[PDB]
Protein backbone atom coordinates (compact mmCIF):
# COMPACT_ATOMS: atom_id res chain seq x y z
CA UNK A 1 0.00 0.00 0.00
CA UNK A 2 1.17 3.39 -0.54
CA UNK A 3 0.68 4.96 2.56
CA UNK A 4 3.19 7.04 4.90
CA UNK A 5 4.78 4.24 6.12
CA UNK A 6 6.18 3.44 3.16
CA UNK A 7 6.82 7.05 2.27
CA UNK A 8 8.99 7.22 5.19
CA UNK A 9 10.66 4.21 3.93
CA UNK A 10 11.35 5.26 0.48
CA UNK A 11 12.90 8.51 2.11
CA UNK A 12 15.34 6.46 4.07
CA UNK A 13 16.24 5.31 0.23
CA UNK A 14 17.07 8.82 -0.53
CA UNK B 1 21.45 5.55 24.37
CA UNK B 2 18.61 7.11 21.83
CA UNK B 3 15.20 5.86 23.22
CA UNK B 4 14.20 4.72 19.75
CA UNK B 5 16.90 1.79 19.56
CA UNK B 6 15.58 0.13 22.16
CA UNK B 7 12.93 -3.09 21.81
CA UNK B 8 10.30 -3.22 19.40
CA UNK B 9 6.78 -4.16 20.32
CA UNK B 10 6.51 -8.56 19.69
CA UNK B 11 6.55 -9.27 16.60
CA UNK B 12 3.32 -9.34 15.22
CA UNK B 13 1.86 -13.19 14.27
CA UNK B 14 1.57 -11.44 10.41
CA UNK B 15 5.16 -11.21 10.43
CA UNK B 16 5.99 -14.64 11.35
CA UNK B 17 8.30 -15.10 7.60
CA UNK B 18 10.58 -12.14 8.96
CA UNK B 19 11.18 -13.51 12.85
CA UNK B 20 15.07 -14.87 11.81
CA UNK B 21 16.10 -11.40 9.79
CA UNK B 22 14.63 -9.63 12.60
CA UNK B 23 16.42 -11.81 14.84
CA UNK B 24 19.79 -11.05 12.96
CA UNK B 25 19.55 -7.33 12.90
CA UNK B 26 19.70 -7.87 16.67
CA UNK B 27 22.44 -9.61 17.08
CA UNK B 28 24.30 -7.93 14.74
CA UNK B 29 23.53 -4.26 16.58
CA UNK B 30 26.97 -4.36 18.14
CA UNK B 31 29.00 -6.61 16.18
CA UNK B 32 28.34 -5.33 12.83
CA UNK B 33 25.75 -2.33 12.61
CA UNK B 34 25.34 -1.93 8.97
CA UNK B 35 23.91 -5.71 8.60
CA UNK B 36 21.81 -5.04 11.79
CA UNK B 37 20.60 -1.59 9.67
CA UNK B 38 20.20 -3.52 6.44
CA UNK B 39 18.25 -6.24 8.22
CA UNK B 40 15.86 -3.91 9.48
CA UNK B 41 15.23 -2.65 6.42
CA UNK B 42 14.88 -5.73 4.95
CA UNK B 43 12.21 -6.58 7.59
CA UNK B 44 10.19 -3.19 7.33
CA UNK B 45 10.31 -3.84 3.40
CA UNK B 46 8.58 -6.94 4.02
CA UNK B 47 6.27 -6.63 6.61
CA UNK B 48 5.06 -3.25 4.45
CA UNK B 49 4.33 -6.59 1.95
CA UNK B 50 2.76 -8.10 4.20
CA UNK B 51 -0.10 -6.16 6.23
CA UNK B 52 0.96 -1.93 7.10
CA UNK B 53 -2.75 -1.35 8.02
CA UNK B 54 -3.56 -4.25 10.95
CA UNK B 55 -3.49 -1.86 14.30
CA UNK B 56 -0.28 -4.55 15.55
CA UNK B 57 1.45 -4.51 12.30
CA UNK B 58 1.03 -0.83 12.03
CA UNK B 59 2.49 -0.21 15.08
CA UNK B 60 5.26 -2.83 15.01
CA UNK B 61 6.53 -1.14 11.77
CA UNK B 62 5.94 2.60 12.96
CA UNK B 63 8.66 1.84 15.99
CA UNK B 64 10.66 -0.10 12.97
CA UNK B 65 10.60 2.91 11.34
CA UNK B 66 11.39 4.81 13.73
CA UNK B 67 14.18 2.82 15.05
CA UNK B 68 15.79 2.79 11.13
CA UNK B 69 15.34 6.87 11.10
CA UNK B 70 17.68 6.22 13.97
CA UNK B 71 19.88 3.77 13.21
CA UNK B 72 20.46 5.56 10.03
CA UNK B 73 21.44 9.01 11.61
CA UNK B 74 23.90 6.84 14.31
CA UNK B 75 25.57 5.37 11.37
CA UNK B 76 26.32 8.41 10.46
CA UNK B 77 29.21 9.41 7.74
CA UNK B 78 29.77 5.16 6.50
CA UNK B 79 30.16 4.52 3.06
CA UNK B 80 28.18 1.43 3.02
CA UNK B 81 24.97 3.12 3.85
CA UNK B 82 25.67 6.39 1.61
CA UNK B 83 26.62 4.17 -0.96
CA UNK B 84 23.96 1.43 -1.74
CA UNK B 85 26.47 -0.19 -3.98
CA UNK B 86 28.95 -0.69 -0.72
CA UNK B 87 26.30 -1.61 1.37
CA UNK B 88 24.65 -4.62 -0.98
CA UNK B 89 28.60 -6.04 -1.33
CA UNK B 90 29.06 -5.55 2.49
CA UNK B 91 26.44 -7.92 3.19
CA UNK B 92 26.69 -10.26 0.29
CA UNK B 93 30.32 -11.21 1.47
CA UNK B 94 29.84 -11.49 4.84
CA UNK B 95 27.21 -13.89 3.92
CA UNK B 96 29.84 -15.50 1.39
CA UNK B 97 32.55 -15.86 4.56
CA UNK B 98 30.23 -17.63 6.76
CA UNK B 99 28.74 -19.72 3.68
CA UNK B 100 32.26 -20.79 3.23
CA UNK B 101 33.48 -21.07 6.96
CA UNK B 102 30.17 -23.38 6.99
CA UNK B 103 31.22 -25.36 3.90
CA UNK B 104 35.22 -25.67 5.08
CA UNK B 105 33.62 -27.36 8.68
CA UNK B 106 31.17 -29.40 6.33
CA UNK B 107 34.18 -30.84 3.93
CA UNK B 108 35.93 -31.38 7.16
CA UNK B 109 32.56 -33.24 8.41
CA UNK B 110 32.52 -31.26 11.40
CA UNK B 111 28.83 -30.69 12.21
CA UNK B 112 27.73 -28.75 15.08
CA UNK B 113 25.03 -25.28 15.63
CA UNK B 114 27.50 -22.79 14.80
CA UNK B 115 27.80 -24.28 11.40
CA UNK B 116 24.41 -24.91 10.99
CA UNK B 117 23.48 -21.47 11.93
CA UNK B 118 26.05 -19.98 9.59
CA UNK B 119 24.66 -21.60 6.70
CA UNK B 120 20.95 -20.52 7.76
CA UNK B 121 22.61 -16.89 8.42
CA UNK B 122 24.09 -16.87 4.79
CA UNK B 123 20.31 -17.74 3.61
CA UNK B 124 18.98 -15.01 5.57
CA UNK B 125 21.26 -12.26 4.07
CA UNK B 126 20.48 -13.52 0.71
CA UNK B 127 16.57 -12.68 1.77
CA UNK B 128 17.94 -9.38 3.38
CA UNK B 129 19.98 -8.73 -0.26
CA UNK B 130 16.71 -8.28 -1.97
CA UNK B 131 16.60 -4.52 -0.90
CA UNK B 132 18.87 -3.61 -3.03
CA UNK B 133 16.85 -5.20 -6.14
CA UNK B 134 16.98 -8.74 -7.85
CA UNK B 135 19.51 -11.14 -6.79
CA UNK B 136 21.87 -12.68 -9.06
CA UNK B 137 21.41 -16.13 -10.22
CA UNK B 138 24.46 -16.89 -7.65
CA UNK B 139 22.64 -15.78 -4.90
CA UNK B 140 19.50 -17.80 -5.61
CA UNK B 141 22.14 -20.57 -5.55
CA UNK B 142 23.85 -19.34 -2.17
CA UNK B 143 20.54 -18.36 -0.55
CA UNK B 144 18.85 -22.37 -1.79
CA UNK B 145 22.14 -24.58 -0.88
CA UNK B 146 22.77 -22.84 2.27
CA UNK B 147 19.08 -23.57 3.81
CA UNK B 148 19.70 -26.81 2.32
CA UNK B 149 22.31 -27.83 3.99
CA UNK B 150 21.34 -25.96 7.61
CA UNK B 151 17.92 -27.95 7.40
CA UNK B 152 19.10 -31.07 6.42
CA UNK B 153 22.34 -31.05 8.98
CA UNK B 154 19.99 -30.10 11.58
CA UNK B 155 17.71 -33.07 11.08
CA UNK B 156 20.23 -35.29 10.71
CA UNK B 157 22.07 -34.57 14.54
CA UNK B 158 18.33 -34.22 15.73
CA UNK B 159 18.07 -37.80 14.45
CA UNK B 160 21.81 -38.86 15.59
CA UNK B 161 22.92 -39.48 12.04
CA UNK B 162 26.18 -37.99 10.23
CA UNK B 163 24.87 -35.71 7.42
Amino acid sequence: DFDDLSRRFEELKK
Amino acid sequence: SMAALAPLPPLPAQFKSIQHHLRTAQEHDKRDPVVAYYCRLYAMQTGMKIDSKTPECRKFLSKLMDQLEALKKQLGDNEAITQEIVGCAHLENYALKMFLYADNEDRAGRFHKNMIKSFYTASLLIDVITVFGELTDENVKHRKYARWKATYIHNCLKNGETP
